[PDB]
């Protein structure tokens, strides 16, 4: 290991300190410098976790802080939670039909906004292969959505 | 200067344990046996002091 | 209003804004709709710039 | 979650015990057992400096200054505090120009200077407009706060009354609002003219204190905005009010990027004060008292403003529990409002007058 | 937490950690073997302090490392602008009017190589100027005046020389952390751009070629808004039909340029993109000294007020036709003739100067 390594070379050099690889010296460096590996590397894994897309100890604070709890948020899969945090985080765009499929494709769904069939404002959405409530809370204002499956 | 390091810990001390006092504390707003109770501990430390 | 920590950043901030306009307005030396600018418009907002 | 510190002295012991065969660490006052300790305490230092590195990885949780840092990152600009101006009346002698920097200090010691050069040939008492020089809430004072005058003018006497009070002063905001705001702005992401928008942009002018967006509201091509401003007397808007919320939706200046951003052209908001829907309940309390009729029905208005809305219903539940929220009453029977009470998007209700 | 112990602070209270948990007490001048010890954990609890403070550095993206700035640009969308090239004039001539391949190269004395991709055809003995991009990605790649290129593959009837009269341009390398930073603090702050009369114009205007818009809400009743473009570099001022499905392409959807999310116009209204249509008036001034320099001053004058107050669906008054000839200041006597009345026209025609007579 190179923490027991690192804290046999913090110690005195000399002709009485005995730090071969069989010594009792070196096996009390583990035992000692082990807690500190550990504490490393959870400083480490912290890297990680300042994302909300890999966060794993800090899902609640970030859920909690975009007020995520929601449609989206799928029932369990740790992984759902997750995407769901990392797009409502950056969730930004307009009204447009692409930004719309754009979107839908952003949650691993596919839909195609096509041309209305029976007036203007009510658009038919296309779902090849959730998906209805966010986009009923993020639709715009004025228009109306129809719904499709194939 | 051994003798004049204890008071200046102890106000460091003093002051951290207000403050973790203060920011775990949390209201309870119901006239419950929880409120009663809380009650009941802070009479009795004000007794004791 | 700049300590010695946010000086160079906001500095640096400063020197690209003024960068961007500047660049933009000296790529356009000769072109048919920049003649229909006054000479002496152009040569106030360059040496501005 | 860190590890505890017994959890850190246990497992060091544990380690030492299986790396050195035959040892027993946890021994009374033996070298073991105080380097063992001495590495705990090691341990738990670096693991509360986990603990601090992390928690500033939100601003929930951050402390101030990386509260500020991430409000400045997402865009949250902060306002500064503002002066205090009021009207001063200034007896005069003869006529005589009084010119811009002339300084009026209070019986305190907070100056007031002009900042515009008049002349007056009066030789009476007028009246002019003076701002204060430390821009905070200690700026404005009371309805008759006499001051006197610091730099000499020719032709006016020293001393000056105001009659009315100088106001306009206030401070700059708290990490609290300015995570408050950033918040806000996480919560909701801004579209162009979304339901959340409309609602962002109508909360956004000066005064108002809620806003509620039906989209689709009179056909395929009308959204309708409905706001409410509690902090009057009124606790409703005004043509006035509904002119400029609708004005400040049509356009208004982007404070980040510069440029003017509102309501798509297309479509039409036609924004509209909502109406007032009083509801008279019935109920009986056995002990009378006016600290308790007061309570109750600021318990009632704590629930209206929580759980009412435009265009939603209200259940007698909910009037039952702020009754019985009260804690000094000892019979809370209710009589009125015993079926549910709906009303249509215009018109939202409201706790009236109550019957006792 | 922050101001983490000093390495000092550390082996004193490890030292007392060690001293007190035992029977004896130490003597004020000892070297024991557990000084070293403590000495050695108390280096691995100041080394791990140290890694701990730059972990929590890294978390605020204004003062991460470049490695690390990069990965918060990665999340967020943000990409790194890679170097680019250079490129400039190519002053070539000639023997017997020969055609360049499509990939012939050039060298520099440095040893850096420059590429012409494209294929040009010459029709007479004689020096002509082409476009050549360096095959160099840094900025080294970016000559001065009057710099000599050679060929590096003989071509037939082409003599190894290029001027480069104007020196080469372009030759930007990578980015730098300052330069992200603020792209991607851009993106983060800049807000959406929902379908607005003002929104329109910048829409119509990004695209390369279109100079001025104009955008009439409200048109032909609610519902649906017109746009119109106009293009004044080309010698054909009025856009031809590709150019409007170009534009109403561009307006329908594009990304941005500043954001990586895609922009649009809203799903609801109908927009409509027509090319304006001309109307010319045709002034015939009278002039007293008759030149070629007056009369290029003179349709100089008019051009730029046509330019400047003339759009889709105005009047034009024959005073500024007035002033616009009287600003000249080089003639001695001017007579407007031909425009009596305040013209006018709709929304799809615009108003624009013709052939003018006598000058």
């Amino acid at each position: 290991t190179p923490w027991q390594t690192a804290f046999l070379q913090l110690l005195p050099s000399g002709l009485a300190w005995n730090k071969s690889p069989d010594s009792k010296l070196s096996a009390l460096a583990q035992a000692i410098s082990d807690v500190i590996a550990t504490a490393a590397d959870d400083a480490r894994q912290m890297l990680r976790e300042r994302f909300p897309s890999t966060s794993r100890w800090y899902l609640g604070e970030w859920e909690s802080f975009l007020g995520l709890p929601d449609c989206t948020s799928e029932n369990g899969t740790l992984s759902e939670r997750q995407r769901a945090a990392a797009n409502k985080m950056r969730m930004t765009g307009n009204l447009s039909r692409r930004f719309y499929e754009w979107l839908a494709a952003q949650y691993g769904f596919t839909v195609r906004l096509t041309d209305s069939t029976e007036g203007q404002w009510v658009t038919q959405v296309n779902i090849y292969g959730a998906l209805e409530c966010l986009l009923e809370k993020y639709k715009p204002a004025h228009q109306i959505y129809k719904f499709v499956y194939h | 200067d051994t003798s004049a390091a204890v008071p200046a810990q102890a106000v460091a001390v003093t002051g951290s344990l207000g403050d973790t006092l203060s920011s775990v504390w949390q209201t309870v707003k119901d006239g419950t046996a929880a409120a009663t109770a809380v009650m009941e501990a802070v009479t009795g430390v004000i007794d004791d002091i | 209003l700049c300590d010695t920590r946010t000086a160079f950043s906001t500095w640096n901030r400063l020197a690209q804004r003024f960068e961007r306009r500047h660049a933009a307005t000296a790529g356009r030396q000769g072109t048919i709709t920049t003649s229909y600018n006054s000479p002496v418009a152009e040569k106030n907002i360059a040496t501005l710039n | 979650s860190p590890p505890t510190l017994s959890s850190l002295i246990a497992r060091t012991e544990q380690n030492i015990e299986q790396r050195l065969p035959g040892s027993w660490p946890q021994a009374r006052e033996k070298t073991l057992s105080a380097i063992a300790y001495a590495q705990a305490g090691l341990a738990a230092g670096c693991h509360e400096h986990i603990s601090w590195v992390g928690r500033q990885i939100i601003p929930s949780t951050a402390d101030e200054d990386e509260l500020l840092e991430h409000c400045r990152f997402w865009g949250v600009r902060r306002k500064q505090a503002t002066a205090a101006s009021g009207p001063l009346t200034v007896t005069t002698s003869a006529a005589t120009t009084i010119p811009a920097g002339t300084r009026w200090q209070r019986a305190d010691g907070v100056v007031y200077s002009l900042a515009d050069t008049i002349v007056i040939d009066r030789a009476g008492t007028t009246e002019i407009t003076v701002t204060a020089l430390a821009a905070g809430e200690a700026g404005n004072t009371g309805e008759n706060t006499l001051l006197t005058l610091i730099t000499p003018v020719a032709c006016v006497v020293s001393d000056a009354i105001t009659v009315k009070g100088f106001s306009g002063g206030a401070d700059i905001e708290s990490a609290a609002e300015l995570l408050s705001r950033l918040e806000y702005r996480v919560q909701y992401p801004p579209f162009g003219g979304n339901q959340f928008d409309y609602v962002r942009w109508a909360r956004e002018v000066s005064g108002v204190t809620r806003a509620w967006c039906f989209p689709t509201w009179k056909g395929g091509g009308t959204v309708g905005v409905t706001f409410v401003m509690d902090n009057r007397s009124n606790i409703f808007p005004q043509p006035a009010d509904v002119e400029r919320v609708a004005d400040y939706i049509a356009g208004h200046t982007d404070p980040i990027t510069g440029l003017i951003v509102g309501q798509p052209d297309g479509v039409n908001v036609t924004v509209f004060a909502p109406k007032a829907k009083p509801v008279n309940p019935r109920i009986y309390i056995s002990p009378k008292t006016a600290e308790l009729k007061q309570a109750i029905t600021n318990a009632i208005n704590t629930m209206f403003f929580n759980e009412v809305m435009p265009g939603g219903a209200l259940a007698p539940s909910r009037i039952i529990r702020a009754v019985a929220g009260v804690t000094g009453l000892d019979d809370f029977e209710v009589r009125f409002p015993t079926e549910i009470q709906r009303s249509e998007n215009t018109e939202l209700l409201t706790a009236g007058t109550i019957e006792w």
